[PDB]
């Protein structure tokens, strides 16, 4: 139905949502991997 | 990117709510 | 159908499940960001 | 981390769930 | 032919996708975590 | 991690795609 398909429409755009974040995620996690090598190589 | 990835989880969470709600509807 | 009302809400419950796994991820990761910046602003 | 780590236990469940129901409706 | 079945069984698939993103996603922040941990206790 | 997660993320962009391909199709 009509109402059906509405939902999963935001089913799917819930999972577009999710993904983009965790990529975003992802190049933020890259950051603050690189940042403490950067920190540690200097210490340890 | 934390400006990115906040907006992209505020924007899940009002259609989680919506989406449950679409559900319960149903 | 009437038949996938289970599956669709196992699907939307996951979707709850995964957002806020996603959330918690984040505010973890903010606190290694700022984590980052106290120990660089302590060793540069 | 301990609740994340609930979380994805949660998550994994739910998936084991719904993949049954899956092959069930097919 | 059900006709939303192929998109519920895309999103059923899509879901094991994005908690298996989040689950390694997870391994490589709580490195992240340690590593912070580590160095801030064994800084002088 | 990172090449695996970055795999993960990819073959989750192109399901995505696909799921939408077929919401419109159901549309």
């Amino acid at each position: 139905t009509v109402q059906a398909r509405q939902l999963l429409s935001g089913i799917v755009q819930q999972q577009n949502n999710l993904l983009r974040a965790i990529e975003a995620q992802q190049h933020l996690l890259q950051l603050t991997v690189w940042g403490i090598k950067q920190l540690q190589a200097r210490i340890l | 990117y934390t400006s990115l990835i906040h907006s992209l989880i505020e924007e899940s969470q009002n259609q989680q709510e919506k989406n449950e709600q679409e559900l319960l509807e149903l």
